């Protein structure tokens, strides 16, 4: 269930808004519809009011104001332990080669 | 009509009758939080270089006791504060 | 300071209240609307970090003398912005508009006593002279300017007391 809308998009920088009382706290990773893959952003600063600024972990070209966002309520967490070894990955612990996800254990 | 106090009055019954109340003092919310600062809104009765008792065990320096607000310094991992605290 | 910031909000309500001839309500809708900004208790929720459409329900809900579209709507505007201290200054704004376009002027006479009256008959027909306005007098009296009178209207002013004399002389010599 997302319950935050993005108002404001200035290069890599978006600016979302929350529920008064639902603020993500700082660090925590949000995801959003850009387009028709998902975007992840990252919290950097709570402003006042309920709005918060992130920063977008990719292309943020094709957002709109008013999207809807989604709280995940964690840092960004990534695979983790021997099922690693020989993979290749971005940030968000994804598979860049093509061989298929990683068989994690933990994150 | 003229209500001199009868707005002034009508006013302060309004007020009660929708329960909107002041904080007290030695009370504050935080307001923001970025990059280790602090603005809270609130505490009408903290001094400046004082020590403020967040939520843990930990603590902040007022810095700036502004018109509206009190600028502080979080002693410690400010990552997991957020707004209305 | 809120005048240049009252002041785009005053011209929008006087405009509208003048599209629907209801320039007398709106006036003091507004005082009212101020009234409320001015209490202990809300001008401290005023000053509170609280999102902007919970503010103007928060304000509304303490004011059922606004008329229940156009009152509301210019409240809920001035909160989008985080204005709804200006108030106090959109209301004297709006005054002055109201002045303005009603050729309507006020003047301020400080005397050192009492006119006789026939005197603020031929000063206001002159000040109308002067000023196309309808002209309101309002008279006061200070013995500082201990004798003939002083004209006051918006920021011109006529200065025929025996002190403006006195001092003006003064520093010729």
């Amino acid at each position: 269930m997302a319950t935050g809308k993005i108002v404001q998009v200035i290069g890599a920088v978006v600016d979302v808004e929350f529920p008064q009382d639902a603020v993500p706290r700082v660090y925590d990773a949000l995801e959003v519809q850009n387009g028709n893959e998902r975007l992840v952003l990252e919290v950097q600063q709570q402003l006042g009011g309920g709005i918060v600024r992130t920063i977008a972990m990719g292309s943020s070209d094709g957002l709109r104001r008013g999207l809807d966002v989604k709280d995940l309520e964690h840092p960004i967490e990534v695979p983790v332990g021997k099922a690693t070894l020989g993979r290749i990955m971005n940030v968000l612990g994804e598979p860049v080669d093509m061989k298929g996800e990683i068989g994690e254990e933990e994150r | 009509q003229l209500n001199s106090t009868e707005i002034s009055e009508l006013i302060k019954q309004r007020i009660a009758q929708f329960n909107v109340v002041s904080e007290a003092h030695n009370e504050g919310t935080i307001v923001s939080v970025s990059d280790g600062v602090i603005r809270i809104h609130g505490l009408a009765d903290a001094m400046q270089g004082e020590m403020i008792s967040l939520p843990g065990n930990r603590y902040a320096i007022a810095l700036n006791l502004e018109r509206d607000s009190v600028g502080a310094v979080v002693m410690g991992p400010y990552a997991d504060l957020a707004e209305g605290m | 300071e809120f005048i240049t910031v009252a002041r785009p909000y005053a011209k929008a309500a006087f405009d509208f209240a003048v599209e629907h001839q209801s320039v007398e309500r709106w006036q003091d809708m507004l005082a009212f609307a101020a009234e409320v900004t001015k209490n202990e208790q809300m001008a401290e929720l005023l000053s509170g970090a609280l999102a902007p459409e919970t503010l103007a329900e928060s304000f509304i809900a303490v004011a059922g003398e606004q008329l229940d579209e156009n009152g509301q709507n210019l409240i809920r505007v001035m909160a989008e912005n985080g204005r709804l201290n200006a108030l106090p200054d959109v209301l004297e704004q709006f005054i002055h508009l109201r002045a303005v376009s009603e050729a309507t002027a006020e003047v301020d006479v400080i005397s050192a006593a009492a006119l006789s009256e026939q005197q603020l008959a031929k000063i206001s027909a002159a000040m109308e002279k002067r000023l196309s306005r309808k002209v309101k007098l309002n008279a006061k009296i200070d013995k500082s300017v201990m004798a003939g009178v002083i004209i006051r209207a918006g920021d011109m002013v006529i200065d025929g007391s025996v002190r403006g004399r006195l001092e003006r002389l003064a520093d010729v010599l």
